Parts: structure tokens; C-alpha cells; sequence
């Protein structure tokens, strides 16, 4: 499964944030978010 | 014949008590229109959901888009 | 004596063009006259190789391609001036006293510092000709990154959307890599962004083997340059990879050639008519060499070259962000 | 190269370079299998004809300690 | 001058100062 | 004349010659790279085994 | 990896010698990216013999 996200906001803290924030999903009042149970885009994104 | 030798220039790795040749074939598969078959491609699938339910003064807020990644990274948008 | 002082004048650090690193770059060669210099294109023969691992499939290929390149000229001029008061003491030999000899060795240091110093500036102007030419050939890395990449999918038919998607994975490329040396202080990071600056490149079709090589059996596989301030950051940031050794520049220039083909060329237009009747040789010099990936590339400072003159290196532009 | 070049007879004809350029023709990078990194897997031995090698089999008598 | 309901999501990401990447009756894939 | 163009088609016969000499050793490279490919298991196959 | 195989059964020990007494157990072969960062990340072992 892929990271998935509702609004743009968990996205761009999620994207923004860190490194290794990947495999977090965090669940929130009505949002959520699922994260990549491997690290398939941050291996892609950082390595460039 | 069969028991003689020549050195050569050759770049050897030592991992864990072994000696492993490293070789690479891009000097013979160079500038040639026969493709090399050390390079395969895979075929990978992925699954997204989008607007589920998460259950039980400012109320939750129920999804109806979802915002995935990109090659070029950007942010994507399925609703 | 009413009082003594010292006064000196220094000579000026002198500079070769093949003694440079930038010369692992080139394949220099003296003519003489380019008057019967016609054409800016030269023909290459090049073969390219085939593999034979198809019983199915034969190539069928004559493999021996003509590509025509061509040339540019650019003209590299410096005015060179001269007091004619002292060349009269040295074209016309006065033997008169042993003050007529000091001014005599007087007016030749003169005349010999002036030469040294057009000699020299012309060595600098060609430098930086040759560094212009090459700046002005290299794309961006993000440009050649998205060429080898979509060089499987390439253009069959027009459609805007790939461009827009072209456009879009560049942009990120680009915004990736923007100032990087700069953003991250990591040896990896920045070691393997250079590796993947080192194998972006193509080959050369004419480099003779023999030529640069290091004291082992590496040979230099191309050429860095920049600035003081990255170079010295890139010396004090990757030392374990960084070392000095021995590579063999050529002793003088090549000298040209002439093909045996046009010997069959005169002879058949004789027939026409009533009746018929160091370039290799190597020297050793002193470079720094990095180690990148199975790679060893020259890394050069430019700053010896354009140090003290008004002439702004052209390696140090300026962008406009906003 | 006087005779060969410019010519027999410098009278009613000459031979005029007309412009010159440089063509050069490279010889591509030479590779061998036994000097290749990959030989080292490999226990190659020239043989001559293949007909006289009937079966796919080859016995190994192996030891074991 | 820009509207007070412009989402701060949309200056986050590198965008245009247009609010477009003239006919604004296609809609935008980016965003 | 006849020797340069006898030398000239010496150089071409000799070309064809290395050309072919040295593209079949590159198609034997292949070949066996390819066999060496038919028989090497994945990974987790060989540790699992 | 290099512990996964096991070994080949005529072997001779005298061929595939480093210049030290390292016996040569195996070859690695692989891509131009691959080996080209595998070349800048692992130096400290990388050398030439």
C-alpha cells in the first residue's frame, strides 16, 4: 500500500516533516492517513 | 599450458573473510542495440483507498478525496 | 651614499596550457596556416560493436557510420607593446664601454620580461578561449538527466502531455539539485550526486589510452574544474578520496598527420592528366585525483589562472531567483 | 611528394589544395573473455568438433570428508 | 491584492503568484 | 597505386576481421552471462531453502 | 549473499590469486549505477589488486 492522505495539509507535514515519517499513519478526529510499509518513495525522493 | 598464468588489474572487494570480484558490464554492452538482460523490469502493484469511516463541540470530518505522490513528487489528487 | 633602500620586482607565476589539468580535455595540435583550413566539418569513421548472441537474429549491419562534426573558429589577439629607444640598443650591438653594456643588459631584460609576459598572457587567453567553448556545449545536469532517462521513450509522435510531464519531472530535477554543495554537509550524499555527475557523461570517439594515466593502471576518465571556494570545500570535505598522484600529460604538442589517402587521391588525378613521368612521447607532472565510483577524475582550480586580472572568470555566474 | 601531389608538369595545369580537413577514423575498445572480471566463474577449454561429444551428461566422482 | 480565503496550502508548495500555471474554464491537474 | 590500394584493402579486410573476432567474444560474454542467469535463484528462494 | 552459495567442485586453488594468499570465492557482476555507488560507498574495502 502506497502513502494516502485526505487533505493537502498531513500532506505537506508529512512530505515537509522529516525523514522516516514514511512509515507512520496517523488517525486523526475524521483524518487519516496510511503510510508505505516499505520505504519506496523516500528511498526514491532522497537519493534523487 | 593448463598450469599457466598471467597477472592483470582486477578491483576485489573483502566481505567477511571472502573475496568477491566486482565486475562491471557496462564496457562490453556499451553503444550496442542488444539490450542488457541484467536490467529487468519488474511489475509492482499498489492499491489506495479513498473516502472510508473512522468511528466513535467540533465534529470529525468524513474524507472524499485522497492525495497520493508522483514521480515528478508532486501532490496528486483521486476523488 | 645619501640612503639606501631595496626595491624589487617579482616575475610573475608562469602557466603552460598542457601543463594545466584542463588539458586532459583536449587534443591540442600546432599547425601551421589555416588558409587551406576550407571546411568546418570532419569526417569521423567510427565502428560500433555488435553482439552476435542471436541465432534468430542476424544484424546484418555495415557498422561503420560517418558523422560530420562541425568546427568554430575563434581568434585570440593581445596588443604587445615596445620602447623602439631600447631596441636600438639591441638591433644595431653597441660595443662602446661597460655603461653601454649595462644599458645593452638592461634593454635586454626588457625586451625579455615583455616577451615572457605576451608569451604567458596568451597562454591565460587560451585557457580562457578553451573555456568558453566548453562552456558553451555543456547542458544542465537535469537536462542531459531527463535526456537519459526518456532516451527509451523517445519522440514518435507529438504529444504535449509527455513534454508537460517532461517539464514537470526536470523541474523537480532541478529543484532537487538547485544549490546543493551548499544544502547538505554529508561525504555520501555529495559523493554519490558527483558519481552521478561522472556517469552522465558519454564517451569521447578518438582518446588515445597511453596518454594521461596515473602512476597504477587507472586512466583519467575526464576532467572537474571550479572556483576556490568549492574546490577548497570539496579538498576539505572528501580527503579520505582526495590523494596526489603522477599523471602523464604529453611531452610537447601532437603534430599533425597526413592521411594516405590522398596520395591515391594526386595519383588518380595525374592519370587525368598527360603523363605521371612525438606524438607519443609522454611526460609525468603532479595532479590531485579523486577516486569516484570506479572513476578517476582531475579536479582543477581555476583560481591561478584568473588571479589579479580584470578579466571575471566565466565560471562564476550570477542567477536570478525570485 | 613534389612529383606525387603537386604534379608532373608545373605548365598548363597545377594541382591546388582546394580546403582541408580532418577525418579520423577510431578503433574501438578491444575486450577478451579470459582478461574479462567474469572469467573467474568459468573453466573454458578449446576444443575442436562437437560431434564426437554425443552425451549432455558428465560424471563427477566427488569425495566426501 | 488576493482574497483572505486563499488556503495557505496552496503557498507552501511552489506555485505561480497568478493562481493559474487565459481561459480559466479548463481546470487545473496540478492542483 | 596498387600498393596504396592494396594496403587500403588490407586495412579494410583487417578491420572486418577484428570487428567480427571481437563481437563474437562480446556475443560470448552474453551467452554465458545468460546462462549464469538461468540458474541463480532469488534471494530469499536460496535463504528459505 | 556471499555466504548463501556454496562451493563448485573442481577448483583449482593456483589459478585466481590475488597478489597476497587470497584465494578469489566468487565474482560480482552488476549494472553501471549499482556498482558505481556501490564503488563510492564502500571504499574502505574497495581496492586494487
Amino acid at each position: 500500500p502506497i502513502l494516502s492522505t485526505t487533505t493537502l495539509a498531513l500532506m505537506e507535514t508529512k512530505l515537509k516533516g522529516g525523514a522516516g515519517a514514511f512509515a507512520t499513519s496517523e488517525t486523526h478526529f475524521g483524518n487519516y492517513v496510511v503510510g508505505e510499509i516499505i520505504p519506496l518513495q523516500q528511498s526514491m525522493l532522497f537519493n534523487s | 599450458g593448463a598450469h599457466s598464468l598471467t597477472p592483470l588489474s582486477m578491483d576485489v572487494i573483502r566481505l567477511g573473510e571472502k573475496t568477491v570480484i566486482m565486475e562491471n558490464l557496462r564496457r562490453v554492452y556499451k553503444n550496442t542495440d542488444t539490450k542488457d538482460p541484467l536490467e529487468r523490469n519488474v511489475d509492482l502493484t499498489f492499491f489506495f483507498p479513498v473516502g472510508l469511516y473512522l468511528p466513535e463541540t467540533v465534529r470529525n470530518a468524513l474524507p472524499t478525496t485522497a492525495y497520493l505522490l508522483n514521480r515528478d513528487r508532486a501532490v496528486q489528487k483521486i476523488d | 651614499f645619501e640612503a639606501i633602500f631595496g626595491t624589487f620586482c617579482n616575475r610573475l607565476e608562469w602557466v603552460y596550457f598542457l601543463t594545466s589539468g584542463l588539458a586532459a580535455a583536449a587534443h591540442a595540435i600546432k599547425f601551421h596556416d589555416l588558409n587551406k583550413l576550407t571546411t568546418g566539418k570532419m569526417l569521423f569513421h567510427v565502428q560500433v560493436p555488435r553482439v552476435a548472441s542471436g541465432a534468430g537474429l542476424p544484424t546484418s549491419r555495415q557498422t561503420t557510420i560517418m558523422v560530420t562534426k562541425y568546427s568554430e573558429k575563434s581568434p585570440i589577439t593581445i596588443p604587445f607593446e615596445l620602447s623602439a629607444a631600447c631596441l636600438t640598443y639591441l638591433r644595431e650591438t653597441f660595443e662602446g664601454t661597460i655603461l653601454d653594456k649595462i644599458l645593452n643588459v638592461e634593454a635586454m631584460h626588457t625586451v625579455l620580461r615583455a616577451l615572457k609576459n605576451t608569451a604567458d598572457a596568451m597562454e591565460r587567453g587560451l585557457i580562457h578561449s578553451f573555456l568558453q567553448t566548453l562552456l558553451r556545449k555543456a547542458p544542465p545536469y537535469f537536462v542531459v538527466q531527463t535526456l537519459v532517462e526518456n532516451a527509451t521513450l523517445a519522440r514518435q509522435a507529438l504529444n504535449r502531455i509527455q513534454r508537460s510531464n517532461i517539464l514537470q519531472s526536470f523541474k523537480a530535477k532541478m529543484l532537487a539539485t538547485l544549490f546543493l554543495l551548499n544544502r547538505t554537509r554529508d561525504r555520501d550524499y555529495v559523493l554519490k550526486f558527483l558519481t552521478r555527475l561522472a556517469e552522465a557523461a558519454t564517451d569521447s570517439i578518438l582518446d588515445n589510452p597511453t596518454t594521461y594515466t596515473t602512476s597504477s593502471g587507472a586512466k583519467i576518465s575526464g576532467v572537474m574544474v571550479s572556483t576556490a571556494n568549492v574546490m577548497q570545500i570539496i579538498m576539505s570535505l572528501l580527503s579520505s578520496h582526495i590523494t596526489k598522484e603522477t599523471v602523464s600529460a604529453p611531452a610537447t604538442y601532437g603534430n599533425f598527420v597526413l592521411s594516405p589517402e590522398n596520395a591515391v587521391t594526386a595519383i588518380s588525378y595525374h592519370s587525368i592528366l598527360a603523363d605521371f613521368n612525438g606524438a607519443h612521447s609522454l611526460t609525468p607532472l603532479s595532479m590531485d585525483v579523486i577516486r569516484l565510483g570506479e572513476k578517476t577524475v582531475i579536479m582543477e582550480n581555476l583560481r591561478r589562472v584568473y588571479k589579479n586580472t580584470d578579466t571575471k572568470d566565466p565560471l562564476e555566474r550570477n542567477v536570478d531567483l525570485t | 611528394a613534389l612529383r606525387i601531389y603537386y604534379g608532373d608538369d608545373p605548365e598548363r595545369y597545377n594541382i591546388h589544395f582546394e580546403a582541408i580537413f580532418g577525418t579520423f577514423c577510431n578503433r574501438l575498445e578491444w575486450v577478451y573473455f579470459l582478461t574479462s572480471g567474469l572469467a573467474a566463474a568459468a573453466h573454458a577449454i578449446k576444443f575442436h568438433d562437437l560431434n564426437k561429444l554425443t552425451t549432455g551428461k558428465m560424471l563427477f566422482h566427488v569425495q566426501v570428508p | 491584492l488576493t482574497p483572505v480565503t486563499m488556503d495557505v496550502n496552496y503557498f507552501k508548495i511552489p506555485n505561480n503568484p497568478r493562481g493559474r500555471a487565459y481561459d480559466h474554464r479548463e481546470a487545473d491537474a496540478q492542483t
